[PDB]
RNA sequence: AUAUAUUUUAGUAAUAGAUAAAAAUAUGUACAGUAAAAUUGUAAGGAAAACAAUAAUAACUUUCUC
């Protein structure tokens, strides 16, 4: 009944070589509920995101 | 002696600052370096191997010029794995609309308005008073940061919040402002001009960057 | 072989993995790995320039403090233990945000409550 | 712009090669083809000119005792790309005067900075492991490099690992050292000695080992690039006991030759001392009772260790000693 | 094997010895990791870290002025009480444990200008409890949470067996990422930016999930993952989602001077009162 | 098993050898279970 | 833009660290490191799944700085 993914013989990977993970990365625009616009680095392939519910519109983080 | 309550209340900067030259260069090659070394954009999970988005993806992009028995690479075999030639840097390009930024200078265009708080976005301003000028002082039953507090409370009407009832300096007070003889706003470098070198002396420590 | 699924899941299990997406790690000239090393030590020494600037600043606000406490409790008693209470319970604004990129629309509030 | 002067400044601060110079300042991978197949990372340029403007800015804010004065010096220099260029990737060993010079402080530095990073600490690993130290002379304090060469006997050229087997031919005749200082010292009036012991000859009357003095120098000149201790240099008023090869006998172990360096006691020109040449005692030999003697600073070691074989006998005839003992090959 | 009896022979000299370099086996791990010439060289410093310029410009001379009181030495905590020497037999005799506890306990340092309360190091476990059953479910949330960070977790594998929930040892169950740096700052930004707010109900951390050594914690839903931009823009891609627990280090001596400071980085600890 | 009555012989280990005695190459010292005391010069 | 030929990629599969108390290797050597409990916490999660945190810096070296 364990479902699992039955594992091949893995890479040994030598001492040294061991290289580490830089993950493929975009820089990203993040436009908030208002006009401040912040940079981020994600890696999904998208340029520009706007966001509709933020911290900056929510009562919690802003009491005026 | 007689007890003066003072006052430095300051803007926090509501930006990332503006770096040096040298900095931004490094930060540059930095990214540069990253992208070298990056790994493949794996579009196989993204992007889904007949969809119109993927397919839209891929028109977008120009593949790598692949080996073929009987040429000369005079810049190395391409060694390609994945849809990518290991040997460089590999770069992908890309209601609904795009995302245009707010300037970071409206105090410049302003070019004027030293009694502003849309001045200098990325920096950290300190109100100043004239009357040699300096900070609000104000001249004992109230504690002393509350009491100060009250005091300027009173010559707007403006939003301010104590940092705490312990002092600095010669008894001043630290607060932060929330909302909107002369009100004068001002960075640290700024306030170095307008002050007595002494007085700057004293309290150059308080006012940050 | 494998169920669609399974697919699936293998095919995110390789998202993370390094196996095929690494590209060939880079070699240098010497003299550019000279370069390298002597820019990453320029780099080094102005960080550490910053460090002790910061950590002088606050070790001067520190010592203004502890003056004005001294002072304090000398003059006004009263006062000096008033600015003792332990803020054991104190909490930033929350109003006063973490800087942005690039500016909002209405740069500043003027009305509030 | 004080990397770029080059007037008290000595002119090792900068590398030699102008070609390289170019390059570094806006290659060297010979091959036409793998330079056309390079590709170096992008906005390296500018930001390489900014940080050498920062560095170069640092040592000239540094440039102004003597110790203190020189690490001044070498703290000023450095970060100086140039010298790093030279240091790295140029011999060490056969020192070439303008490319590194061991007169100028940052080089030295460097040198020492290398020595620590992996040749001394084998050479310390060597002295424990062999039993050298505790066993000849209580313990050393590194300071300085000392490589071995016998270059006389067969011809060839190597410098000696240090706790290496050396054939009997090999170790025929004499050999030849370099001891590389470091740590700002005096070079006119300071003066050395060497001292090649083997602690592990058998004594049968007490049924353990005595300790031989097989060659030693004393009243050496030395120089921080000229270090080089041939015939040339040290002439025979110096040899206090003139060289005796290694000569194991058969079936008595692995005999371990140490060479031990000491720099005279400093007191107006070079301090001389006689040694009583005729007097002192080579065949059995006390190192840490002539140390108490003359008040020698062991600075630096090297050590080999040699074992009996076919040739050694033709050795001992061709310096005409005895035809040398056999022993029992049971450790009874 | 003859001897099984360890025993370091003592030494003669002050020289250190790093024997790897006398070794010539691996000569890539002879240079440091951030050294271009090795393999494992990745760049540190690609752009700047807007939390922590906020938290270093603004915060760390406000964190300083609220904590310092005014000559408050150090109250060092409860350790190992040495034995009263009125009998023989408290000779050679181990201490006594602490009177509170069985563990020792830190001394809490005044907040001075060199110790100032900053964020140290961020910690994320998402134990997937329905991997029992299902193994590359552990798989989609290792992956999950990739996307959600940036930086390559760690498998979190079953340490115990019992019987009452299907738990055996050796199963792969759920990821482990530690994040610390530039990387952990912009976490945090997107957890207070984006996440946090979009919650529904969400009322701010509890005031009681003090570690008391000044760490912080607290969980989030499997439904609020799907708030998270690099899952937000996929939701096709993403059927199942995990909820996780979320761990936050602090140099902070104490717990409420962590919680200060964490509210200087807009969180809210309107959950309760301490 | 009514009775126990099971057990096995001493191991006859301890000191073979004093303080001040004199030894040849290979003579044993000492016998024991674990190493209550370790090997010298 | 589109057609033909020839090749190149896609078989997507982990650890990326001399890994260090989850499993798997029980004999050699070489190099390295520390366990456990208890307590305080945290989505489901508690008596009992996972993760985090929990002893002292006197002296020394290098680096940066008044
Ligand atoms: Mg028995």
């Amino acid at each position: 009944t364990r479902i699992t993914l039955p594992r091949r013989p893995a890479k040994k990977i030598q001492l040294g070589k061991s290289r580490p993970a830089i993950y493929h990365q975009f820089n990203v625009k993040m436009e908030l509920s208002d006009g401040s616009v912040v940079i981020r680095r994600s890696q999904y392939p998208k340029g520009e995101i706007r966001l509709i519910q933020d911290q900056r519109n929510n009562p919690l983080w802003n009491p005026s | 002696p007689k007890i003066k309550v003072g006052v430095l209340l300051s803007r926090i900067p509501i930006i990332k600052s503006e770096l040096n030259e040298l900095e931004k260069k490094y930060y540059e090659y930095q990214s540069e370096l990253e992208k070298r070394l990056m790994w493949t954009f794996p579009a196989y999970f993204y992007f889904k191997k007949g969809t119109v988005a993927e397919h839209k993806f891929l028109s977008l992009q120009k593949g790598p010029i692949s080996k073929k028995n009987g040429i000369w690479f005079p810049r190395g075999i391409p060694d390609i794995k994945h849809g990518r030639e290991r040997s460089t840097k590999q770069e992908v390009k890309l209601v609904n609309r795009p995302v245009i930024p707010n300037d970071r200078i409206t105090e410049a265009d302003r070019s004027n308005d030293m009694k502003s708080l849309e001045r200098q976005l990325s920096r950290t301003l300190y109100l100043l008073v004239k009357d040699t000028w300096k900070f609000p002082n104000f001249d004992e039953s109230k504690p002393l940061h509350v009491h100060a507090e009250n005091e300027l409370k009173l010559l707007s009407g403006i939003y301010t919040w104590s940092v705490s009832a312990t002092p600095i300096g010669v008894f001043i007070v630290k607060s932060h402002i929330l909302a909107g003889e002369d009100f004068a706003w001002l960075t640290k470098g700024e306030i170095s001009e307008y002050v007595p070198k002494d007085y700057f002396n004293k309290t150059e420590f308080l006012l940050a960057d | 072989s494998l169920s669609p699924l399974a697919q699936r899941v293998v095919t995110q299990l390789s998202v993370m993995s390094a196996s095929r997406k690494q590209p060939k790690l880079l070699k240098l000239a010497r003299e550019d790995l000279i370069k390298h090393q002597t820019i990453e030590k320029c780099w080094s020494i102005y960080q550490q320039q910053q460090r002790e600037r910061r950590n002088l600043q606050l070790e001067l606000q520190y010592k203004s403090i502890e003056r004005s406490m001294n002072l304090l409790q000398e003059l006004s008693p009263r006062l000096f233990e008033a600015a003792n209470a332990s803020e054991k319970g104190k909490r930033f604004p929350m109003e006063m945000k973490v800087p942005t990129d690039f500016p909002p629309n209405t740069l500043w509030h003027y009305n509030f409550r | 712009h004080i990397w770029s002067d080059f007037t008290t400044r000595p002119s090792s601060l900068s590398i030699q090669s102008s070609k390289v110079k170019n390059y570094l300042f806006q290659p060297s991978i010979s091959r036409r083809s793998n330079r056309i197949k390079y590709s170096p990372p992008e906005h390296i340029d500018e930001i390489f000119r900014m940080s050498y403007d920062f560095l170069e800015q640092r040592s000239s804010k540094f440039y102004e005792n003597p110790l203190k004065k020189d690490a001044l010096l070498i703290k000023a220099e450095i970060n100086n790309p140039e010298v790093q260029y030279n240091f790295q990737f140029n011999n060490k060993l056969n020192n070439v005067k303008d490319i590194i010079d061991y007169d100028v402080p940052v080089y030295r530095h460097l040198g020492k900075q290398h020595w620590e990073s992996y040749g001394q600490m084998l050479l310390m690993q060597r002295l424990e492991t062999l039993a050298a130290i505790p066993d000849t002379l209580p313990t050393l304090v590194p300071r300085a490099e000392v490589n071995i060469k016998f270059p006389f006997s067969t011809g060839v050229n190597k410098w000696i690992e240090p706790g290496e087997f050396l054939s009997s031919n090999v170790t025929s005749m004499r050999p030849i050292f370099k001891i590389q200082e470091y740590e700002l010292v005096n070079v006119e009036k300071q003066l050395y000695t060497v001292l090649i012991v083997n602690p592990d000859v058998p004594d049968l009357s007490n049924d353990s080992f005595k300790t031989a003095l097989c060659y030693g120098l004393v009243n050496i000149n030395l120089t921080y690039n000229d270090n080089l201790i041939d015939p040339r240099k040290f002439h025979s008023s110096n040899i206090i006991a003139d060289y005796l090869p290694p000569v194991p006998e058969k079936n008595a172990g692995k005999q371990r030759f140490v060479v031990w360096v000491f720099r005279q006691p400093l007191i107006q020109g070079p301090n001389m001392l006689e040694i009583d040449r005729k007097e002192l005692s080579r065949d059995d030999f006390d190192i840490r009772q002539f140390t108490k003697k003359y008040n020698l600073t062991a600075i630096g070691a090297h050590i080999w260790r040699s074992e009996w074989d076919a040739k050694v006998a033709a050795v001992r005839e061709k310096y005409g000693l005895p035809p040398g003992r056999v022993f029992s090959r049971v450790r009874r | 094997p003859k001897s099984a009896c360890s025993l370091v022979k003592p030494v003669h000299h002050l020289v250190k010895i790093d024997k790897s370099k006398l070794s010539p086996r691996f000569p890539e791990l002879k240079y440091d990791k951030s050294d271009i010439r090795s393999p494992g060289f990745k760049p540190k410093d690609t752009h700047a870290d807007r939390l922590n310029d906020h938290y270093l410009n603004t915060l760390q001379s406000d964190l300083l002025l609220i904590n310092y009181s005014h000559n408050a030495a150090v109250v060092k905590g409860l350790k190992q009480r040495a034995w009263s020497g009125d009998s023989p037999y408290h000779l050679n005799r181990p201490p006594k444990n602490p009177r509170g506890s069985k563990a020792q306990l830190p001394d809490i340092h005044p907040i001075k200008w060199s110790n100032i309360p900053g964020l140290e190091s961020v910690v994320i476990n998402c134990f997937v409890r329905e991997a029992r059953e299902n193994q590359l479910l552990a798989i989609t949330a290792a992956l999950q949470l990739q996307q959600i960070t940036g930086c390559k977790p760690h498998p979190i594998f079953s340490k115990n067996d019992v019987p009452t929930w299907k738990l055996r040892k050796g199963h792969q169950m759920g990821a482990k990422v530690e994040l610390k740096g530039k990387e952990m700052s912009q976490f945090l930004s997107t957890l207070t930016e984006i996440v946090l707010p979009r919650i529904r109900e969400y009322k701010g951390i509890s005031n009681q999930s003090g570690n008391r050594f000044g760490g912080i914690s607290f969980g989030l839903t499997a439904e609020d993952i799907k708030f998270f931009p690099e899952i937000d823009a996929n939701q096709d891609s993403w059927p199942k989602t995990f909820g996780m627990h979320i761990n936050i280090n602090t140099s902070a001596q104490l717990d409420y001077q962590a919680r200060t400071l964490l509210s200087g980085f807009q969180f809210p600890f309107f959950g309760e009162e301490k | 098993s009514r009775t126990s009555m099971k057990d096995s012989a001493g191991r006859r280990l301890g000191p073979k050898k004093y303080e001040g005695q004199d030894v040849s190459t290979g003579e044993i010292i000492m016998r024991q279970r674990g190493t209550k005391f370790y090997p010298g010069e």
